[PDB]
């Protein structure tokens, strides 16, 4: 199987709470604050359910929008 | 639109997967909305305005996909 | 801009999730990544990170943690 890349836009110290929450998700290899405004989370890992993660972000942090799903190439 | 005069996407290369070879930039009416990195000779699903779009990249980071009117996603190689 | 790499004794009981969450929540952190074949080291990148505090927190809340690297 291949690794996943997920980018989520989040309303955002919400940044620490969002990073903490995504970093705590099963199968996560990394989380990074990306974009000029540091308002995006890029997640890399395996077996991450993006619908489950957007739900957790909305219920814990605030408005969250799925922007990108893609696999790692090799 | 001229990708020479758009500054670099703020990025993070996960060290456990290969380094993606392309920068991308998303515009609504020739205004930048969003940016990041992607692999050459690959694909990604992206939200572009109201629609999910399957974006294919070739080996030069040119990006093709059915973009809603007023929107485009353009791609270029990172140094090397 | 800092890069900090920490070896953590992460064995069993979702200690990885616990330690990633803890590091991810730290002041000044832009990115956190499991690194090495065994994903048994954490790479932290950002601004104004206190590596003493972070190591302390990890030994308190998770398991043994060793600074492998700090660079700027």
């Amino acid at each position: 199987g291949l690794k996943q890349k997920i980018v989520i836009k989040v309303a955002m110290n919400c940044r620490s709470k969002a990073m903490a929450l995504v970093a705590s998700t099963g199968g996560v290899d990394s989380v990074a604050l990306v974009g000029d405004l540091r308002d995006k989370i890029e997640v890399v890992g395996y077996g991450i359910d993006p619908i489950k993660l957007i739900s957790a972000l909305r219920k814990k942090v605030g408005d969250a929008e799925l922007l990108q799903v893609s696999q790692a190439k090799k | 639109i001229d990708l020479s005069r758009e500054r670099d996407p703020n990025f993070f290369d996960n060290p456990g997967i290969p380094v993606p070879e392309c920068f991308w930039f998303m515009f609504k009416n020739n205004v930048r909305q969003d940016d990041g990195t992607c692999y050459s000779s690959w694909k990604m699903d992206m939200k572009v305005g109201p629609n999910w779009v399957h974006i294919k990249s070739d080996d030069n980071c040119n990006l093709s996909g059915d973009f809603p009117p007023g929107w485009i996603v353009l791609g270029k190689k990172r140094p090397g």
